[PDB]
């Protein structure tokens, strides 16, 4: 019955907070919303440096409302020179059942939110996984993630329309880290990443050597 | 920001779910404690979970799609030693057993098999069964009982 409006959040370091708009889509009864923050080992935190407020709340039938997402001070800790990662939790507690001898079924969202500095705020429509890099390996690429933010991969082929819809195992890469994939030698290799927004883009890269770049 | 911006690009959304009950619950009815007692396994309730608000093509995929997006997993208190059974309150001496796509549903976590997902439509389907606790000495008692489980989707 609860729902959230995304399927990952961005935190812009340079405010102090944020709100995530949630939803009771049932239209004949209540139900509680629990809201909490993990770290990026999927630990629940609850004394920051991100705080999920408030923790509980109602949901009457059919309304809209809205968790804060806010920092403390120590948040300052954390890098400012590339992205941290956290986890946002939406869990709905339903209603007791007015049947017996019964089964409930409660949903959990669990999203990714990246906390993104002020050093690296980024603009509206701007693009930076354009920045990977493949590199051929016996068996597969090596998937090089050169920028400050996470990358999410989730298709690998030698079409826009195999990196699309192939089969592949969706793999994020950190901030300046890399990753190996198992894959076929593809001379037009084509990649595709989910973005900010949960959209899809697909690169096409040129190869020279044994190293693929985006193409200009 | 996301839900408070409003511009042409779309944002996609993480799955809200419904059943054909408004407490998203399905009710197994009155049991027999002798049926129950000798072995016995309740008649097979659908557990038909619509997925709305989102795209499906991620679970099983609508049309196709091999990918995978988004990790699905039950989760709930299970009895001693069988991972495969939701526990269940008021004492009674039952157990919840769901099943998938043939295979059972296990409720400690490990990700569960988005490939229930009837083909066409946007609904998983699982079937549930009460049976006697697989206990020692579980002895099954009358009484009402009830357990919940947690339907968790974690969004790559």
């Amino acid at each position: 019955a609860v729902s959230l409006d995304r399927t990952r959040a961005v935190f812009d370091g340079s405010e102090k907070s944020m709100t995530l708009d949630i939803s009771n889509d049932n239209k004949q009864l209540p139900y509680l919303a629990q809201a909490w923050i993990e770290n990026e080992n999927q630990e629940k935190i609850i004394t920051g440096p991100v705080i999920a407020t408030p923790p509980v709340q109602r949901l009457e039938p059919g309304a809209k409302s809205m968790v804060r997402l806010s920092t403390t001070p120590d948040i300052s800790k954390l890098p400012q020179d590339r992205e941290s990662l956290f986890y946002f939790n939406l869990r709905e507690i339903p209603p007791r059942s007015e049947k017996a001898n019964v089964l409930q079924i409660a949903l959990q969202t669990k999203i990714k939110l990246f906390y993104r500095p002020a050093a690296i705020k980024t603009r509206p429509n701007e693009v930076w996984q354009d920045q990977l890099i493949l590199n051929k390996v016996s068996g597969g690429y090596r998937i090089e993630n050169p920028t400050p933010y996470y990358v999410t991969v989730i298709g690998l082929g030698g079409s826009e329309k195999q990196a699309e819809e192939g089969e592949f195992e969706t793999v994020m890469l950190s901030p300046r880290s890399e990753q190996t994939v198992k894959s076929a030698n593809y001379n037009t290799p084509y990649l595709s990443y989910i973005n900010d927004y949960g959209g899809r883009p697909v690169l096409s890269f040129i190869c020279n050597g044994s190293r693929c770049s985006v193409k200009k | 920001q996301g839900k408070v911006t409003f511009n042409n690009t779309v944002v996609d959304a993480p799955c809200s779910i419904s059943q054909k009950s408004a407490d998203q619950s399905i009710d197994f009815g009155q049991l027999s404690k002798s049926f129950l007692e000798a072995g016995g396994v309740s008649k097979p309730m659908d557990l038909d979970i619509e997925l709305v608000n989102c795209d499906i093509t991620a679970f099983k995929g609508g049309n196709g799609a091999k990918k995978g997006t988004v990790k699905l997993a039950f989760t709930g208190p299970i009895v001693n030693g069988h991972s495969d059974e939701l526990d269940t309150n008021g004492g009674t001496g039952t157990a919840i057993v769901v099943q998938g796509a043939g295979k059972n549903v296990v409720f400690d976590g490990s990700e569960g098999d988005a490939n229930t997902l009837k083909d066409g439509e946007n609904v998983l389907h699982y079937t549930a069964v009460v049976k006697k606790s697989s206990a020692v000495g579980a002895a099954v008692t009358e009484g009402a009982f009830s357990a919940v489980a947690n339907f968790n989707l974690t969004y790559q």
